[PDB]
RNA sequence: AGAAGGGGGCCUGACUGCGAGGCCUGCAAGCCGAGCAGGGGCGAAAGCCGGGCCUAGUGAACCGGUGGUCCCGUGUGGAAGG
RNA sequence: GAGCCCGGUGAAAUACCACCCUGGCGCGGCUGGGGGCCUAACCCUCGGAUGGGGGGACAGCGCUUGGCGGGCAGUUUGACUG
RNA sequence: ACAGCUCUCUGCGAACUCGUAAGAGGAGGUAUAGGGAGCGACGCUUGCCCGGUGCCGGAAGGUCAAGGGGAGGGGUGCAAGC
RNA sequence: GGGAACCUGGGGAACUGAAACAUCUCAGUACCCAGAGGAGAGGAAAGAGAAAUCGACUCCCUGAGUAGCGGCGAGCGAAAGG
RNA sequence: CGCGGGGUGGAGCAGCCUGGUAGCUCGUCGGGCUCAUAACCCGAAGGUCGUCGGUUCAAAUCCGGCCCCCGCAACCA
């Protein structure tokens, strides 16, 4: 309504359900869904999400603090990864296809923050304080987002999940969409 | 081959092609004549007393208005040339 | 194709009205049957004041009753009613109730649209009512000697 | 055959720009082609390579079709169309 | 996404709100096709009808679509050549 | 040409013909009738082939003109739009 | 009703040409019919067309055999402006 | 050039678009039926599901790209 109505996200527990559902056009010839991995979002979000860094085990000082709150290292190579029950997730870059305790024993793989500056610094920002949403078939949509307490200063899920449609080839035209969840969801335009 | 509020008629050409596109190739015409476009005829009883007309087909309501009138109208058979010499 | 109505007709009869129809179902059944007639701003405008010609016409029936309500209600009547106690003699037509108003203060009076359902015949109080719609209720009285 | 033939190695000059000068010739067509410039192939090199030992293996313009480029673009701008 | 569950395990976990592929039903729109009855346009009729019979949105007629169409029309049916 | 035979069309505002039409023949007729076709009194007869052609019959499918339909695309304007 | 041609409206050929011929040409000519009259039509901008422009209409001379039109064939052929 | 339909045991058909487990038919051959035969009854092996590879945990298959196949197509200087 009229702009992006935030607050819009009002009984159920703690609120913090809010959402960015929206379609288009499903593979116009190559590309398809691809949001922008650990976008800024912002929002100060205070997501104590327990990121980790399976870097080695020697950052374990930092690696700690390095964003998130625990953070192991290279002993889950094997002994952390063999069950169903067992076995953040983050790898290692540069070139080395370390897929293997990681892969079939799937989570979360992709690349790590290439912040060789450090594990964790006053300088780097956005290691455990981001998003993001691949594809989702002939059902796409859905985005992240914070509290219900959060006046007209909540505008991040009106510019991360919805300038995020910069990966939408040609075939059709976007619409359709709805910011809430656990709730309802009211539409907003662009 | 009358009119009544209308008038007579045209008598058009009916061209012929066996085309192609212009929009494809090239395109032609094998040839016309001279065509009849029999301006639309049927006719329309209706009553000042009981008159007959063979109004036009795009006009046919203009009668209906003409039909409104009253304008102290007696034994007159006819009636109609009466509307129409007073007829837009 | 807009036309006004007649004789009130299923689906669309809420006479003197408006509806849209095919051309042929007026120009045929309707416009012949005298049941309705063309859109004609003619014939429409000046139905259009065939109503508010009447609307007021007959709401002058309802506005000279405010006239006689603001005062045949409070003024009631006081009949010299030749009675006296038990039953009443001479029962109390309007011949004698609009008598003893308009043959009294030079005032409209109305024997019949007065509420009257039988003479009383009687002496004690009344607050009957002039008919119809609206109503002025008269509060009669009546006395002896 | 003192190769145009038989075999091996790298390559794509089966180039773009042009063309002195001829052959043949009624016109229009057809034919060989030195050499300059451009960037290249092979070679140690002098050099050769603008298709095929050689003559047949093809069809004026008109009309449309696809590409692109600088030009035109009906008051001007951009388009539709040349 | 945790009060209105994980669990164990598998390709994926449910209590709930959602955005939507698969697909049908539930009251409306806009449009369609059909099969019914009608009469009043159009048609035909009846000892002369302001009417009565029967047909009836069909037929007939205007425009436009595609086809059949020597019934008719304009034409084409090469040149060399003892 | 002929009587006579046969196939065939035509339900009455008949089919068919003339005519732009109105109108008229048909016919003031109504299938024991009217038109079209071939054969040609009368006697005995008239075989087989429905692949191709024509015509009669097939409320299924194939193809198909408008028109309806609008997923999608292009042109322009700052835009609502056109 | 008449009227030598002359004008306008309503209709409206083909031979020819293209060295055949069907678009095209001849040609809106011939001719037919109506009508107006000493003439007829046209006539005061819902124009023209690129000029800060022009200013009813009709006739002549140029523009110009230009611009264009065209089985881009034969051939047809303006307008503004002066 | 436009559209859009089919490769499946030897042959000629379903199946997949809802993946998930390849089945009709005829024949190949061996028994059962008489002396034998066609009518017949039964048991059988026989496909990298066209491929270059995109998805899914997994494709005959879900959607494209490719070699014929196959019908509608509209001209044709
Ligand atoms: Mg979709
Ligand atoms: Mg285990
Ligand atoms: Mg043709
Ligand atoms: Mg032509
Ligand atoms: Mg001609
Ligand atoms: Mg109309
Ligand atoms: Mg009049
Ligand atoms: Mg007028
Ligand atoms: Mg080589
Ligand atoms: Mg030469
Ligand atoms: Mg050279
Ligand atoms: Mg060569
Ligand atoms: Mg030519
Ligand atoms: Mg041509
Ligand atoms: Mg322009
Ligand atoms: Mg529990
Ligand atoms: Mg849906
Ligand atoms: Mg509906
Ligand atoms: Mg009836
Ligand atoms: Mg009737
Ligand atoms: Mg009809
Ligand atoms: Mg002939
Ligand atoms: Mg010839
Ligand atoms: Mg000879
Ligand atoms: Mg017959
Ligand atoms: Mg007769
Ligand atoms: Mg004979
Ligand atoms: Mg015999
Ligand atoms: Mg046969
Ligand atoms: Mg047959
Ligand atoms: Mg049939
Ligand atoms: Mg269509
Ligand atoms: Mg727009
Ligand atoms: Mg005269
Ligand atoms: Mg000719
Ligand atoms: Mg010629
Ligand atoms: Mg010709
Ligand atoms: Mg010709
Ligand atoms: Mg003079
Ligand atoms: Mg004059
Ligand atoms: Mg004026
Ligand atoms: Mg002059
Ligand atoms: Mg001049
Ligand atoms: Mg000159
Ligand atoms: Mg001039
Ligand atoms: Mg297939
Ligand atoms: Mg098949
Ligand atoms: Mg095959
Ligand atoms: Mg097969
Ligand atoms: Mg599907
Ligand atoms: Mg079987
Ligand atoms: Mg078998
Ligand atoms: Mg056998
Ligand atoms: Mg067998
Ligand atoms: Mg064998
Ligand atoms: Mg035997
Ligand atoms: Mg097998
Ligand atoms: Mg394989
Ligand atoms: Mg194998
Ligand atoms: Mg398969
Ligand atoms: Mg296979
Ligand atoms: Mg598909
Ligand atoms: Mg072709």
């Amino acid at each position: 309504k009229v702009y992006t109505i935030d607050e819009a996200a009002r009984t159920a527990k703690f609120d913090e359900t809010v959402e960015v559902h929206a379609k288009l056009g499903i593979d116009p010839r190559r590309s398809d869904q691809n949001v922008r991995g650990t976008v800024s979002l912002p929002h100060g979000l205070g997501k104590q999400v327990r990121v980790l860094a399976i870097a080695k085990g020697e950052k374990i000082k930092e690696a700690e603090e390095a964003g998130a709150d625990y953070v192991g290292g290279e002993e889950i190579i094997q002994k952390i990864l063999d069950a169903w029950m067992d076995f953040v997730m983050g790898a290692v870059g540069s070139k080395l296809g370390r897929i293997l305790a990681p892969r079939g024993l799937n989570p979360k793989a992709g690349t790590v923050g290439f912040n060789i500056g450090e594990i964790i610094r006053e300088i780097k920002a956005g290691r455990i304080e981001f998003r993001n949403d691949k594809t989702g078939a002939i059902h796409a949509p859905v985005g992240k987002a914070s509290f219900p307490p959060e006046k007209l200063a909540d505008n991040i899920r009106a510019f991360i999940r919805a300038l995020e449609a910069h990966k939408p080839e040609g075939a059709k035209g976007t619409f359709l969409r709805s910011v809430y969840v656990t709730t309802t969801m009211g539409p907003s335009v662009r | 081959s009358g009119k009544r509020p209308i008038v007579a008629n045209s008598i058009q050409r009916r061209g012929k092609a066996k085309r192609e596109g212009g929009v494809g190739k090239k395109t032609t015409g094998i040839s016309k004549r001279r065509q009849y476009p029999n301006l639309q005829k049927v006719r329309v009883r209706v009553a000042g007393q009981e008159i007959t007309f063979r109004v036009a087909a795009s006009h046919i309501p203009k009668v209906y208005e003409l039909v409104e009138r009253a304008k102290g109208l007696k034994l007159e058979g006819l009636s109609p040339k009466e509307i129409k010499k007073e007829l837009l | 194709m807009k036309v006004i109505l007649l004789e009130p007709l299923e689906n669309l009869g809420d006479v003197g009205q408006v509806v849209d129809v095919k051309p042929g179902y007026a120009r045929n059944y309707l416009l012949p049957r005298g049941l309705a007639v063309l859109a004609t701003e003619s014939n429409l405008k000046a139905l259009e004041a065939r109503i508010r010609a009447q609307a007021k016409r007959l709401a002058e029936r309802k506005a000279e009753a405010e006239r006689l309500k603001e005062i045949l209600e409070n003024l009631t009547l006081t009949i010299p009613v030749r009675a006296g106690e038990t039953k009443i003699y001479g029962s109390v037509t309007a011949k004698d109730i609009a008598e003893a108003l308009s043959r009294q203060h030079g005032v409209t009076i109305d024997p019949k649209r007065l509420a009257l359902e039988k003479p009383i015949k009687e002496l004690g109080e009344y607050v009957l009512t002039y008919k119809p719609h609206p109503e002025v209720p008269i509060q009669l009285k009546v006395s002896v000697v």
